[PDB]
């Protein structure tokens, strides 16, 4: 009687409530199936619900019960009525919560879900990067780089991008000033294990002087940090800062014959 | 037959009027329904309403084996049956020609391709290329970035430097900084170099200033003297004269 | 495809995204200058562009983007109604979309951070052409793939429901006229509707299959442009149930077809998008070839000046102006 | 069974590399001359030390011996001409060797 006074209640749609009476339908015909045919399987078209929907529920079903491959199969069959966009987030979220990034790829691709939230945003470029579709990512960061969203943006990517180590494919695409500011910015304040490495990435993009005046402000961090590995390595970084200030243009072969 | 009469016939209205009246009670050859509505689609110019319905085709092609046959008119690689309807309709597309179309149907396409390297390193030259000839030449470098297979990256670097030169945006090439691999780019310069003449471009110039960009003095102030040398022992006018002298100058 | 005076765009404006649907504002403005505004996949920009041609403080084009709107599914067209108001202290806008959704979507909007969204249903078949129906707009005439011509209002209920022969692939509103609109068919059928009282008027048959894209004239009611075919053809009211003129427009699958908001004699047409880097080819009447070649990468987008005779075609991330004769 | 002595031998005298004292602007010119050639016959060996049909390792990067190199090879200048390939060789190394330091 709960269930009939549920009819009772304001009606947004009859259809999401003989949506909720089939599933209740199908949740008793696999409680205990009888005889290969049953006329409780004619309910949807006697009220007349569109078979969209039918296999729309029956893909709720499965991914209740939690046979993603099936319910995604039975999603993305066509002729379907489009989803809505909150269930297009939480079931994306589910499946990269249970790893399968493939299928959440898929749904992706076929459905083609909206996306004009940062949130919207946010979550695509995480089931993309999972997938390693880098370039798209790329482009539609760019695309929606808002004076609003760009730093949010940029921030995801470098956490996301850390976790999963796509680093070189990441070095190899055209980028903007403000981009590599923020990056020098953010990576300046993060410890010295990110300055060796942001150190790297100055001489990836050919930048010998501030790599250089990073390497200053390391030695100089160093002079009180006793760390026996951090030792060696500083003194292989010594020998590497020796080695290239001196061959590179005069700027700083002058600071060298400079008195320190 | 009826579908295949409604193609053979020019039908293609009679074809989506058929189609519209079938799909809604009928969900099998969707997938087709959905091919040649596309068809007709890119026929009257709305192509991309027509990449739309063979996004939604891609789903199912299991069965109808006029389906599957399309699966067997790209063999020797299972990789997915979505994978041979990339592959088919990427062919399509090639043999009709709208670039950008095939653009982002290979953006989504990466997706299946999870094997055979050939066909990821393919596809990606194909991004490059359209790239390059829509002009759009900062991802077709970042396109280009994903190709380790040296031979394709010598037919792309050719053919890169070849539209280059066609174009005049080389400084952009060199605009991009890297790392390790100006020997590489000055092989393919000088080997373009050497075997072209001279009066259609100083390409020792264009050389010479990658060198100061590359704050080489020594190399820089060589190939300038060397190509007075070449000057010299070509051209005798007095222009030339003041050539050798700026080359001498620069050197 | 046409090839005739072959040239480069008057004018070439640079943006940072492919152009998908781009549209000048047709008439009604709050102030001097075409608004105009250009539709994409995520993003649709309203800008104001001002030419050499109207202004001598503006050289060459000053185009100054008043909004960019993030958008949700791809624009596949745009709807103006002419009542919108560049002066004062607030500027209408009331535009309408169908999206890749087969849905439409209406949106006001003031430049006072107020924008609210109208989101109108479909019916069977996508969404082929929608047009505001008054000479100021307040109603939208739709035409899909169901055979019917289905007339909304800003609410989104019914205002009517016309019963065609084949789906409908464009719907046209009369600037000169009050309440009426064509409805064009596949099969070549031309229907005028007086939504005034909802009494359909006049027909018009065309010889050339399939028939997709016409237009009124603008300044002048007793003749039709269409094209069909690969012809463009004008019928002359009313004395044709059949083309009056009819010359080659395009030798591919011509595409659109537009009349010059300001000649009665010029009009302009597109070829068949992309391929072949696709022409615009401007027309004038008594001439098969065309009196003017532009060359845009994709054929997307054919719009006319409010008041000049400047067709702009969008292509690959840019705009392209042909300035032609009255 | 002379391959093996090479690399013995060239890594040692590697060593003594340091020990050339020039006195004259001719004896340190053939000094850089011969720097300039070792290093170009000294790529050319580790390019073909693995043989086009005999590879030694099958695809295996080994840690690179600059940890012992280079507080010798640092005692001495070298010529921007090829010492910016050479140099650019020694970056990429560096690279790795720091991504896997102490």
């Amino acid at each position: 009687h709960a269930l009939l006074d549920v009819y009772l209640l304001e009606n947004a749609d009859e259809m999401s409530k003989h949506a909720i009476t089939i599933y209740f339908l199908l949740d008793i015909m696999y409680s205990f199936p009888d005889k290969p045919d049953s006329s409780i399987e004619s309910f949807p078209t006697a009220f007349f619900v569109p078979g969209s929907l039918i296999k729309l529920i029956q893909g709720f079903w499965l991914l209740d019960h939690n046979d993603y491959q099936n319910s995604v199969d039975c999603i993305l069959n066509p002729a379907s009525s489009r989803v809505m966009s909150w269930q297009h987030s939480q079931i994306i979220e589910n499946l990269l919560c249970h790893g399968d990034s493939r299928q959440a790829l898929r749904y992706l691709q076929v459905m083609k879900p909206v996306a004009t939230t940062s949130k919207e945003v946010k979550l695509h470029m995480t089931v993309l990067l999972a997938n390693r579709s880098i370039l798209e990512a790329w482009n539609l960061q760019r695309l929606h780089s808002s004076r609003l969203n760009v730093e949010e943006l940029l921030k995801h990517m470098y956490e996301m991008c850390q976790e999963m180590g796509l680093i070189e494919e990441l070095l190899k695409l055209t980028f903007t000033d403000f981009e590599q500011g923020y990056l020098h910015k953010f990576l300046q304040t993060t410890g010295v294990q990110n300055q060796e490495l942001l150190l790297v990435h100055h001489l990836q993009r050919a930048n010998y002087i501030s790599a250089l005046q990073l390497n200053q402000s390391l030695k100089t961090n160093h002079l009180n940090d006793c760390d026996r590995r951090l030792r060696e390595r500083s003194g292989a970084r010594n020998a590497i800062l020796d080695q290239y200030g001196k061959i590179l243009p005069r700027v700083q072969r002058t600071l060298a014959s400079e008195r320190a | 037959q009826f579908a295949e009469c409604l193609m053979r016939n020019c039908q293609y209205t009679q074809l989506q009027e058929y189609v519209r009246l079938l799909l809604p009670w009928c969900q099998v050859n969707v997938g087709s329904c959905h091919f040649m509505l596309a068809q007709c689609y890119l026929v009257a110019g709305e192509g991309h309403k027509a990449l739309d319905c063979f996004s939604q085709a891609a789903s199912e092609v299991e069965r109808e084996d006029f389906l599957e046959k399309l699966i067997r008119v790209e063999e020797g690689e299972s990789v997915s049956p979505r994978l041979q309807y990339y592959n088919r309709v990427l062919r399509l597309l090639e043999d009709v020609g709208l670039p950008e179309l095939v653009i982002q149907l290979a953006t989504i396409a990466i997706s299946e391709a999870s094997d055979d390297w050939r066909s990821q390193a393919a596809l990606r030259t194909r991004i490059f290329k359209h790239h390059l000839d829509m002009g759009h030449n900062s991802q077709a470098y970042d396109a280009l970035t994903q190709i380790p297979d040296t031979s394709r990256q010598l037919d792309c670097l050719r053919q890169l430097v070849v539209v280059l030169c066609e174009r005049s945006q080389l400084q952009d090439l060199v605009e991009f900084p890297y790392v390790n691999l100006h020997n590489e780019v000055v092989g393919i310069i000088e080997s373009r170099a050497r075997a072209v003449d001279l009066m259609t471009h100083n390409y020792y110039e264009l050389l010479y200033a990658f060198h100061i960009y590359r704050h080489n003095y020594r190399k820089a102030g060589t190939v300038m003297f060397e190509y007075g040398m070449r000057l010299g022992r070509e051209v005798r006018t007095l222009r030339g004269l003041q050539k050798q002298v700026n080359s001498y100058l620069a050197c | 495809m046409k090839q005739d005076s072959a040239s480069n765009a008057t004018y070439t404006v640079d943006c940072e995204d492919y152009v998908h649907v781009v549209e000048f504002n047709p008439f009604d403005s709050g102030e001097a200058g075409s608004l105009l505004a250009y539709g994409g996949i995520s993003y649709v920009v309203i800008a104001s562009c001002r030419f050499q041609e109207e202004d001598s403080t503006v050289e060459g084009i000053e185009f100054k983007t008043l909004k960019t709107f993030h958008h949700g599914e791809r624009v596949v067209a745009i709807a103006w109604s002419p009542e919108t108001r560049c002066d004062a202290l607030l500027p209408l806008l009331r535009f309408a979309t169908a999206a890749g959704d087969k849905k439409i979507r209406i949106f006001t909007s003031d430049f006072q951070d107020k924008n609210e969204y109208k989101v109108i249903e479909g019916h069977s078949g996508y969404i082929n052409d929608l047009v505001f129906c008054s000479p100021e707009g307040t109603d939208i005439a739709s035409v899909g793939d169901d055979h019917t011509c289905r007339i909304w209002d800003l609410d989104g209920k019914q205002i009517a429901m016309f019963i065609l022969r084949s789906p409908g692939m464009s719907v046209a509103w009369h600037p000169e006229g009050a309440f009426k609109l064509m409805v064009a068919e596949k099969t070549g059928t031309i229907r005028f509707y007086d939504l005034t009282t909802h009494q359909a008027i006049l027909s018009l048959e065309s010889v050339q299959v399939p028939l997709m894209s016409a237009d009124w004239c603008v300044r002048n009611t007793l003749r039709i442009g269409a094209v069909a075919g690969n012809d463009w053809i004008i019928w002359e009211m009313p004395r044709s149930s059949y083309p009056q003129d009819n010359k080659p427009a395009h030798a591919d699958r011509a595409r659109m077809f537009r009349w010059s908001k300001c000649n009665e004699n010029v009009f302009a047409t597109t070829g068949y998008p992309g391929k072949m880097k696709s022409q615009i080819a401007i027309h004038h009447l008594a001439h098969p070839q065309p009196i003017l070649i532009g060359t845009a990468p994709v054929g997307s987008g054919l719009s006319w000046h409010r008041r000049l005779p400047l067709c702009v075609v969008g292509g690959y991330r840019k705009l392209f102006f042909w300035l032609t004769e009255m | 069974g002379e391959l093996e002595k090479l690399h013995t031998k060239v890594m040692s005298l590697c060593k003594w590399v340091e020990l050339i004292q020039c006195y004259s602007a001719k004896g340190r010119l053939a000094q850089s001359e011969m720097a300039k050639r070792v290093a170009n016959i000294l790529r050319v060996v580790l390019s073909l030390q693995q043989p086009p049909e005999s590879m030694s390792d099958s695809s295996s990067e080994p840690r690179v011996p600059l940890r012992l190199l280079a507080p010798h090879i640092g005692r001495l200048p070298m010529p921007e001409d090829y010492a910016l390939e050479e140099l650019r060789g020694l970056t990429q190394s560096y690279l790795r060797e720091l991504i896997c330091g102490s």
